[PDB]
């Protein structure tokens, strides 16, 4: 009978959605295997062909995903970068191309392309600045306060380390750039920029088994320096509100701090000027350091919690008949 | 995508400056991450060197770091391995494998290119 063949083509289906729903609860016990920050929006379609219809993981723009395994060309099993989110079906570069096509091609110009992931460290490396420039005893102090404190907070859980190289420089147009002078440069074993891309790759390494990483950063004073790298930093912006404030404190600090005040309030105006919601992460500006400190922690915790989900609950053995 | 053609070059006996070049057909390029891999001519195939989708992101062998430097031209559909310093050690068959996914795995890739020979004495 047809109709008795359509009952076979659905059980087809049924048993490639149960071998699919299979491998991902094998994945469940896998660990992280890389993270990526989205640079697109998808939003999970009644045609988009998942290994398990409704199981897609939908996400924003600038979200974050843990990912965990290939199931195919098409797919990914990982999951949302936030609390409750579970693992599911990612779909890859290519089966996003694919989709936007056909969105394109039913939409109803004259005349009738961005990479939709960004491989980032599978922890967003924590990393402060302000209130002033880095080196001087106003900012040096401040943030060896935070940093004291975080090492304390979060024993076991942290890696923090010190990076003295101009990690600015890990963007597209310096350490991928593909024109004649790179290539010769590249042909040095003294570039500059080896030990810059050998600090990126450690960095991406210390986050791997999901520490909280925490960069000290010697040249790292403003969230512009780090926007174009792949680092996808969360950025602590720690704040002295009052630009009369700080002249006082780095005038309290002798006229070794005095002679280089200009240079220490440029920076902190600059800092000023950025767009707080699109350049800063966290903003301290509590009166008190154990406030600034409880601010902080309670966003790494809830931090925390996004990137170590509970462990899925195993099926009873009891309700086996075998 | 389907077609991956590894310009390259050939063996040198020390020191060295090589920039192997694969190139890439279809419109898809982007779409793929890229990885380059070695077979000496009694080994098992190695992980090299892998750049991400849009070439942010790169990563290279623990054997190798320093010395090679992928990188990608999403404008030419190519992808090159510039190799300095060379060693014996370094005598290898050098292959250019596409992937949908990110990865230092043989098995991970979905495209692999025929092949450019190295040599070091
Ligand atoms: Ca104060
Ligand atoms: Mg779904």
């Amino acid at each position: 009978s047809d109709v008795s063949l359509e009952e076979d083509r659905e059980a087809v289906r049924r048993e490639a959605e149960r071998q699919a729903q299979a491998q991902l609860e094998k994945a469940k016990t896998k660990p992280v295997a890389f993270a990526v920050r989205t640079n697109v929006r998808y939003s999970a379609a009644q045609e988009d062909d998942v290994p398990v219809p409704g199981m897609a993981i939908s996400f924003e723009a600038k979200d974050f995903l843990h990912v965990k395994e290939k199931f195919n060309n098409d797919w990914w099993i990982g999951r949302l970068v936030k609390e409750g989110c579970e693992i599911g079906f990612i779909p890859s570069p290519v089966k996003l191309e694919n989709m936007r096509l056909q969105h394109e091609q039913r939409a109803k110009k004259r005349m009738p392309h961005t990479p939709p992931y960004d491989v980032v460290p599978s922890m967003r490396p924590v990393v402060l600045v302000g209130p002033s420039l880095k080196g001087y005893e106003v900012t040096d102090m401040m943030q060896k306060a935070l940093f004291d404190f975080l090492k304390h907070r979060f024993e076991g859980r942290i890696s923090i380390t010190r990076v003295t190289a101009d990690i600015s420089l890990a963007k597209r147009s310096v350490l991928n750039n593909p024109s004649k002078h790179a290539i010769i440069e590249r042909s040095n074993t003294r570039s500059s920029l080896a030990e810059v891309q050998s600090e990126i790759e450690r960095i991406f390494e210390l986050a791997r088994t999901l520490q909280l990483v925490v960069l000290d950063a010697d040249t790292i004073n403003h969230p512009a320096q780090l926007s174009k790298t792949s680092l996808a930093p969360i950025i602590v912006y720690v704040k002295i509100s009052s630009p009369k404030v700080l002249q006082r404190l780095i005038k309290s600090r002798g006229k070794s701090q005095a002679k280089h005040l200009n240079v220490q309030m440029v920076a902190a105006d600059k800092l000023a000027q950025c767009p707080p919601q699109e350049s800063f992460d966290v903003i301290l500006d509590e009166n008190q350091l154990e406030d600034a400190c409880e601010h902080l922690a309670d966003y790494l915790e809830a931090y925390w919690k996004a990137t170590h989900p509970p462990s899925s609950n195993l099926p009873n053995p009891l309700l086996s008949r075998t | 995508q389907v077609q991956l053609q590894e310009s390259g070059g050939g063996l040198v006996q020390a020191g060295g400056s090589l920039r192997l070049s694969c190139v890439a057909s279809g419109r898809t390029f982007s779409s793929y991450a890229m990885g380059w891999f070695r077979q000496a001519p009694g080994k098992e195939r190695e992980f090299v060197a892998a750049i991400d989708w849009s070439g942010g992101t790169a990563s290279h062998a623990d054997s190798v770091k320093g010395r090679f430097t992928i990188s990608r031209d999403n404008a030419k559909n190519t992808v090159y391995l510039q190799m300095n310093s060379l060693k014996p050690e370094d005598t290898a068959v050098y292959y250019c494998a596409a992937s949908s996914y990110w990865s230092r795995s043989v098995d991970e890739y979905d495209y692999w290119g025929q092949g450019t020979q190295v040599t070091v004495s």
